[PDB]
Order: structure tokens, then C-alpha cells, then sequence
């Protein structure tokens, strides 16, 4: 029952906005309201900032909980059981638009991840099993990396022809990337080396370095092409914007 | 409707085995971690183990792993706690408990069964031998009292005049001794003008060995 | 890792309590707070910090942060005198720890013990022990020292201690002191006393008898 006559809209991380009454309701308490995927989440605070806890009840009977930092710079909605108390969703949203979403299973675990960055790419973990296993899929500006998940890596994968190429992630989260090729010419078959220290894969043919793929630290990826003699580097590094151009590079 | 009921009490000696037992009711019992909590005499409570019972799958507190053993069976709704072997150093309450838990963030009970307190000791039953505490003025006041020595295993119950004197009553927790025997007193504070023709007897009842002894309190 | 500061609080009906607990590092919001009775299981009141569980009064509340966190009651009420614990979790691998309990206690004016000293009976002494009974009775605050004399000559590890809970009626703790000895020993001195200190005397306290009379 909160307005423009007598609320004010407070913007908060995660796109969110709070109406914080202007004028406290007995209890000397501030009313808060706030919408979230089409429930208005309501609470009561004794700040007038939109700092607070809100709460709701879905269709389903779960019940939905939104607490905002002190400060707006950090959301946390998290959804329950009808019991209020076994969770079933979690998300943490920060000012930088960063955020981490996660489900969970009748134990406790761990069943699903999202992980989304400040630029907006994410790692999205689905289907995860007790054994540590899942599908996974990371979505860069352009395109979309799909993989798997396991208790040891995160690897994803792009296929053109007989040209297979894993981007893996350890479990410290450090990048690792190779490539396979199935096609057994010695004259055209591709290899790969990899340079941790910057992040580069070489890719050779028939004894000759061909292109550097370069894996940036602002999740994204650059091709450049060696001379006809495979000795140095010629010209400028594109930036990869498309799956297309990637599989280009394998070709 | 959500109800832990746990066993009954229990008196065993040290180096016996023991397995004492914890019902739900009114949850999805196979769906919810259930755990187990000791609280020593007078002390503070521990964590021991929790269980899920739809696949028994166990977490231990270190501590306690390798010297208890939890179970469930899902089919009656049942977490059990079994010993090989007790000590005296067992001598406790334990309580099962309902675990709420979640990944690394949070772990905590919201329903708790109401207590099996377990003895552990060498000592046999044993009823209490009672002995009066005398008073030793004018328009002051007097005490006197029932001191009820060397009894096990707990509790005793002490009242007054059958039930009729509780003004001024203090009867204190009971004591263990070095021997491996209870001893408490109950005292009462009366007027030094009543002793004499206000008769004072202590009612003692210890069930355990079916003991019920009634002492006069006389003065000097 | 878990340390609560209050350890014994005192208030009245009507007061605003505050209790405190210092987590050794920062645990996020994996801190609960129980309640528990003397006789009885313990209760959850607060969890995840700051939530309520489903029929806890309003008049409770928790909040914290790092490593800092209290649990406040606004206005006490009769049935929240009692023992309140916090307890906090880890989850690599699974632990839980308590801390060590606030007792909160009902607040009355000071009190000293009046002390009464009870001989062994005639009765016990045919069994072969005797039992000197010291008694202190209906003082506040609870804390207070007892010490044994016998001949002048202090002693230790001959006695043991009992105190009762805080009186539903005028709020005093009642405490009684037992010296055990054998009877062959007990009929080898004269004058026993038990000396009792506590906040309301000025100083100490003494009763004494003459083995015999
Ligand atoms: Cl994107
Ligand atoms: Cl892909
Ligand atoms: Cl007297
Ligand atoms: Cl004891
Ligand atoms: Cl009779
Ligand atoms: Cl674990
Ligand atoms: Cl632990």
C-alpha cells in the first residue's frame, strides 16, 4: 500500500528496488515492500535506507526470505520448504552486479550452480550428482561453451571435424586447454601446445606453428596467425566473437 | 505434530553394551538428518553424530567416531546410539535431535526428543540409610533436617509431614560420593517456639529399591 | 572457537538482556542460539543469526556478523530465566560446537547466609562415619565460600558441596557443605566450624561446636 505520495524507491544490487515508508507505522518501524519474480516481498525495519529483511509465501508454499546489507551493496533471497527452514535456493548479489546463485538437494548439497561474473559471463553447473559430476556450460559475449563437470575438472568442449578442443578448469579454477585431432595425416594433423604462464595454446601443422589462441583474463579469446614459415607472429590478434570463428580456427 | 521419543532410562555397568533408541513422528522421517547430543552432569552440551536415515548416510563429530555407533531404520522411523562397551565416564543425558543442514552454511537442530539419561558405575542398588539433623532460642529461628546418605542409583523423593510442611523446605540435589553412592539433605527453617509440640518427620522414598523410610526429627 | 561472555547474567521481569558470543574466526551466518531448562531438553530459539523459529515470542532476537553476535530479549518475562547457549557449525568435515551457556537468573537485593552447623548424629556414628552438616540458607548472590576448620586447622578435599536452584518465592539460594570423616577420626578432635564468606557479610561468618556438647 506503498506509493509515490508517501514511500521512496531505493535501488538495490540485483535490479531490485524497495519502497521504504516515509513515515514509521506504530511500532516506530519503517515498512518495506519489494518485487522479485512476481511476488511483493514484505518486511519491517527501523532504518529508512531499504536496509532489511523481507519476506513472502510462493503459490507453492515455499517460503522466500530477501535480506539487504546495511550499506545496498549486497542482496540475499533465498527460498524455503514450507517449513521455513530447509533450503531449496540461495542467491548473493553484489553492487558490482556480480552474483552466485545455488540449489540444493533433501541433504544439504549442492545440486546446482550458477556463477555469474561482473562483465556477465557465467559458469552455469546443472545437474550435479553426489559422485561431484554435471553438465556444464559457460556463457561467454557471443556464444556458449557446453561441458561436464566432474569431482577432478570442469571441461569444455568444441568439436569442428576431427578437431577436438577442452577448455578445463581444476578445482582451483585455473585455465587449461588442449586440443585433440582425429585425423591421423601426419601432412595435416593439429597439435597444441600449451603456455600457462600466458594463457596461450600454439596450434602446429605438419611441423610449422599455424595460430596462438590466446584465453584473456576478461573470458575472452583471440586468434592470430602465424607466416606461411611458422616463426613469428603477423599482424594484429582478433578478438573471437562467434562459436563460427572458433571452429574457423580449428578448421 | 514433529515428536522425538527416545528411550527410557537406563542403569548399566561399566564394559556392558548398551543401545538405546529415538522415534519420529509427525515428518517425513526419511527425508530429515537426525542426530545426537550428549550433556554430561552439570556441563555443556556435544555434538556426537548425525544420520540420515533414507540412506544411512553418517557424519561423525571427531571426538566421538570410532566410540559410538549411529543407525536407522527407516522402516519404523528409529535412529538408534549403541555402545560395545560403557564407561563410567558415559554417565550422561543424551538427546536425538532433528539436524537442519546446508552445504558449508549452516547446521543446527529445531526438534529435540526429550532425554535418555544413562548410569555408569560399578555400584549396585542400594537404599538410603536416613539420619535426623537436630536443632540446636526464644523468638527466633530453628533448622533441622534428614541427611539420606549412600544410596543408588538416582532419584529419592523427600517430603515433609506427608505433604503437609513445605514452607521453608530446602531439599538439595543429590551428591556423588567417592564410595559410588548418592547422598543429598533436605533441611526446613522453623520457629524456635514450635519445637516441642510441632512434630517434624522426614519422608524418604527411594523407588529403585522400593525403600520408604519415615524419621522423626526431635530437638537437643 | 566459541566463547559466550555473559556466563551469569541477573535482571528483572521487564528488563532488556543482551548476551554475547565471540566466534574464534568469521562464520558467517552459521550461528544459532537454544534455550534450556533445568530438567528439560534444550529449545531452538534463533537461527541463520538473526531468524526466529515458528512460535518463539517476538520479544526475542538475534544479530551479528563476523565473529560478533548477541541475542537480546526486549522485556523478560517468568519463563525466560534459564540457561541459553549458542552453537555454531563448520562444514569440512562436519563439526558443531557449543558455547559454554549464560544462566540468567532473577536480580534481588543483596542477602547474607544465615548459617547453621548440624553434628554428626548418634545414630550414623554407630555405622562407622560421620557426617558435620553446615548449611547456609536463603542468600543472594549465589557465589559463596565455605571452608572447614577443625582444631583451628583448615581442610581439604574432606567436603562436598550442594546448592539449590534460585527460590521460586523470594529469589535466595540455599547451599549445604558436608564434611565426611570416619568416626575413629571425627573422635580425635574437638572444636569443628565451618567459616562462610559471601557479599552480604562484612566478615566471615562462623559456627562451631565442641565434640560432645
Ligand atoms: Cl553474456
Ligand atoms: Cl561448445
Ligand atoms: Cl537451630
Ligand atoms: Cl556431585
Ligand atoms: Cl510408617
Ligand atoms: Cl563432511
Ligand atoms: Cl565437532
Amino acid at each position: 500500500s506503498l506509493d509515490e505520495k508517501n514511500s521512496v524507491s531505493v535501488d538495490l544490487p540485483g535490479e531490485m528496488k524497495v519502497l521504504v515508508s516515509k513515515e514509521k507505522n506504530k511500532d516506530g518501524k519503517y515498512d518495506l515492500i519489494a518485487t522479485v519474480d512476481k511476488l511483493e516481498l514484505k518486511g519491517t525495519s527501523d532504518k529508512n535506507n531499504g536496509s532489511g529483511v523481507l519476506e513472502g509465501v510462493k503459490a507453492d508454499k515455499s517460503k522466500v526470505k530477501l535480506t539487504i546489507s546495511d550499506d545496498l551493496g549486497q542482496t540475499t533471497l533465498e527460498v524455503f520448504k514450507e517449513d521455513g527452514k530447509t533450503l531449496v535456493s540461495k542467491k548473493v548479489t553484489s553492487k558490482d552486479k556480480s552474483s552466485t546463485e545455488e540449489k540444493f538437494n533433501e541433504k544439504g548439497e549442492v545440486s546446482e550452480k550458477i556463477i555469474t561474473r561482473a562483465d556477465g559471463t557465467r559458469l552455469e553447473y546443472t545437474g550435479i550428482k553426489s559422485d561431484g559430476s554435471g553438465k556444464a556450460k559457460e556463457v561467454l559475449k557471443g556464444y556458449v561453451l557446453e561441458g561436464t563437470l566432474t569431482a577432478e575438472k570442469t571441461t569444455l568442449v568444441v568439436k569442428e571435424g576431427t578437431v577436438t578442443l577442452s577448455k578445463n578448469i581444476s578445482k582451483s579454477g585455473e585455465v587449461s586447454v588442449e586440443l585433440n585431432d582425429t585425423d591421423s595425416s601426419a601432412a595435416t594433423k593439429k597439435t597444441a601446445a600449451w603456455n600457462s604462464g600466458t594463457s596461450t595454446l600454439t596450434i602446429t601443422v605438419n611441423s610449422k606453428k599455424t595460430k596462438d589462441l590466446v584465453f584473456t583474463k576478461e573470458n575472452t579469446i583471440t586468434v592470430q596467425q602465424y607466416d606461411s614459415n611458422g616463426t613469428k607472429l603477423e599482424g594484429s590478434a582478433v578478438e573471437i566473437t562467434k562459436l563460427d570463428e572458433i571452429k574457423n580456427a580449428l578448421k | 505434530e514433529v515428536q522425538l521419543v527416545q528411550s527410557g532410562e537406563e542403569v548399566k555397568k561399566p564394559g556392558e553394551s548398551l543401545k538405546i533408541s529415538c522415534k519420529g513422528s509427525g515428518y517425513k522421517f526419511s527425508s530429515y538428518w537426525i542426530g545426537w547430543v550428549r550433556q554430561m552432569p552439570g556441563k555443556g552440551l556435544e555434538w556426537m553424530g548425525i544420520i540420515f536415515p533414507g540412506d544411512s548416510d553418517k557424519r561423525y563429530s571427531p571426538s566421538f567416531q570410532g566410540q559410538v555407533t549411529i543407525s536407522a531404520d527407516k522402516s519404523i522411523s528409529t535412529v538408534y546410539l549403541q555402545w560395545s562397551s560403557l564407561k563410567a565416564s558415559d554417565t550422561a543425558m543424551y538427546y536425538c535431535a532433528r539436524h537442519i543442514t546446508t552445504h558449508t552454511y549452516r547446521g543446527f537442530f529445531d526438534f529435540w526428543g526429550q532425554g535418555t539419561l544413562v548410569t555408569v558405575s560399578s555400584a549396585s542398588t542400594k537404599g538410603p540409610s536416613v539420619f535426623p539433623l537436630a536443632p540446636s532460642t526464644s523468638g527466633g529461628t530453628a533448622a533441622l533436617g534428614c541427611l539420606v546418605k549412600d544410596y543408588f542409583p538416582e532419584p529419592v523423593t523427600v517430603s515433609w509431614n506427608s505433604g503437609a510442611l513445605t514452607s521453608g523446605v530446602h531439599t538439595f540435589p543429590a551428591v556423588l560420593q567417592s564410595s559410588g553412592l548418592y547422598s543429598l539433605s533436605s533441611v526446613v527453617t522453623v520457629p524456635s517456639s514450635s519445637l516441642g509440640t510441632q512434630t517434624y518427620i522426614c519422608n524418604v522414598n527411594h523407588k529403585p529399591s522400593n525403600t520408604k523410610v519415615d524419621k522423626r526429627v526431635e530437638p537437643k | 572457537q566459541l566463547t559466550q561472555s555473559p556466563s551469569s547474567l541477573s535482571a528483572s521481569v521487564g528488563d532488556r538482556v543482551t548476551i554475547t558470543c565471540r566466534a574464534s574466526q568469521d562464520i558467517s551466518s552459521a550461528l544459532a542460539w537454544y534455550q534450556q531448562k533445568p530438567g528439560k531438553a534444550p529449545k531452538l530459539l534463533i537461527y541463520d543469526v538473526s531468524s526466529l523459529e515458528s512460535g518463539v515470542p517476538s520479544r526475542f532476537s538475534g544479530s551479528g556478523s563476523g565473529t560478533d553476535f548477541t541475542l537480546t530479549i526486549s522485556s523478560l518475562q517468568p519463563e525466560d530465566f534459564a540457561t541459553y547457549y549458542c552453537q555454531q557449525f563448520n562444514g569440512y568435515p562436519h563439526r558443531l560446537t557449543f558455547g559454554g551457556g549464560t544462566k540468567v537468573e532473577i536480580k534481588r537485593t543483596v542477602a547474607a547466609p544465615s548459617v547453621f552447623i548440624f553434628p554428626p548424629s548418634d545414630e550414623q556414628l554407630k555405622s562407622g562415619t560421620a557426617s558435620v552438616v553446615c548449611l547456609l540458607n536463603n542468600f543472594y548472590p549465589r557465589e559463596a565460600k565455605v571452608q572447614w576448620k577443625v582444631d583451628n586447622a583448615l581442610q581439604s578435599g574432606n567436603s562436598q558441596e550442594s546448592v539449590t536452584e534460585q527460590d521460586s518465592k523470594d529469589s535466595t539460594y540455599s547451599l549445604s557443605s558436608t564434611l565426611t570423616l570416619s568416626k575413629a577420626d571425627y573422635e580425635k578432635h574437638k572444636v569443628y566450624a565451618c567459616e562462610v564468606t559471601h557479599q552480604g557479610l562484612s566478615s566471615p561468618v562462623t559456627k562451631s561446636f565442641n565434640r560432645g556438647e
